[PDB]
């Protein structure tokens, strides 16, 4: 690790600076170094890790979609042949994206998940595992595609089972997990009815529990509930 | 695209 | 060069793809590879080179400014000591920025400027040379700062002298050079009166030549004239 | 910041 010589606390401090400067690649590298110190992460530190990689891979996904669309148009009838360059460059971006996903999955497997015993940590890491397998599935076209999809499903499912047993229905991590697993069903698994059912039941069961919350918790939960509603509106 | 967090 | 094995035309094609995907680091790497083929660049290719590096260094400058502001606040009275991390990370971003500027300046010196004989190429490369020395000056605090400032000044001045002799006053490259040299005077050289004079005279001499232009050229020239006006409004 | 191109 190039971060092996930097103090854990300094890595965390610099991750926060990198976030302020919108330097998400640096942020991710600092958080990878922090994870590799071997200690468990606090709630705030788990948020830093997830924000850094979500922004890095989100930019890669957006670029991959632009290039994939150009590549599809180049393969339509009446399109002038332009050579291998579009495919090559799409492949370059795809391979980088896969590398980032493999890095995150590697941190989760070595050894964040196995030491995560509380629901708030374990559900969040298993949600991340589902997310990064989902990003791998978005670009998969080969003989492991079904296994990649199933890996995402299995991680999400374990997170769901824990979240339903151990968290209230308004817990933001439970809500965000459900939001993303619902998207998995709709976009990856060819299961729009499951996606819709999950989003609706999650939203309704959260609504019924809002009365138990403080004003600040209510704000946190309703924010994610609105995302579930936005997806339901998109899908119906 | 749909919303994810 | 990692791009040494890729065809020039393929590098240009991929630079255009990278621009569409907003992958400016890749764009810059592809254009560096294209320059290193040793052939002169067309007008479109000079635009690709400048767009790629302007976006890369522009992001570095924005991040450096965020970090420098945090570092200044940390050095005020009543600020709790936070250790060397802010300075270290500002220095990391600064060193990367300097590396990009040195790379661009190196391409200009080896050998774009010396083979550029037409005004449209030579003025544009000398403007770039001024710009990247200006970016080095923004972060300079040491014993070479005056020489760095003078290097920017000298490049801008040579570009100005050529532009006034060889281009009409509405030429967009002449206008953009004047815009940036005016900013150099205001922000780098502690010469706001020179900055204002240059912007005003450039704007007025362009106005008087608009009557000679087609509708499309008029659009191109008035776009940059409005930037000169925006700066004049900021400064007066 | 002022405008540059
Ligand atoms: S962890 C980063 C801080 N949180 C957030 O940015 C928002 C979207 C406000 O909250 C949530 C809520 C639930 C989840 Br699972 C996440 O995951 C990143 C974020
Ligand atoms: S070279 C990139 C294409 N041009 C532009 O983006 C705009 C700003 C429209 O035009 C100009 C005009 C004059 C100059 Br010197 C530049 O330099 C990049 C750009
Ligand atoms: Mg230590
Ligand atoms: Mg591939
Ligand atoms: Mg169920
Ligand atoms: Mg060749
Ligand atoms: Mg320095
Ligand atoms: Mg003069």
């Amino acid at each position: 690790g190039a971060m092996g010589s930097m103090e854990r606390a300094s890595l965390i401090q610099k991750a926060k600076l990198a976030e302020q400067a919108e330097r998400y690649e640096d942020m991710a590298a600092f958080m990878k170094g922090a994870v590799e110190k071997g200690e468990e992460l606090s709630n705030e530190e788990r948020c830093l890790l997830s924000v850094a990689y979500k922004n890095v891979v989100g930019g890669q996904r957006a670029a991959w979609r632009v290039l994939s669309s150009i590549e599809q148009k180049s393969n339509e009838e009446g399109s002038e042949e332009k050579g291998p360059e579009v495919r090559e460059y799409r492949e370059k971006v795809e391979t980088e994206l896969q590398g980032v996903c493999d890095t995150v999955l590697g941190l989760l497997d070595s050894h964040l998940i196995k030491e995560a015993g509380d629901a708030e940590s374990r559900v969040f890491y298993l949600k991340m595992k589902g997310d990064y397998y989902r990003y791998l599935a978005e670009v998969a076209t080969g003989d492991d595609k079904k296994r990649i999809i199933d890996s995402a499903r299995s991680a999400y499912q374990e997170a769901m089972d824990i979240s339903k047993k151990e968290m209230p229905p308004t817990n933001p991590i439970r809500l965000g997990l459900a939001l993303n697993f619902s998207v998995f069903h709709y976009e990856i698994a060819n299961s729009p009815e499951e996606a819709i059912s999950l989003a609706k039941t999650t939203f309704d069961e959260a609504m019924a529990d809002l009365h138990t919350l403080s004003e600040d918790s209510y704000k946190d939960s309703t924010l994610i509930m609105q995302l579930l509603r936005d997806n339901l509106t998109l899908w119906t | 695209f749909p919303a994810t967090v």
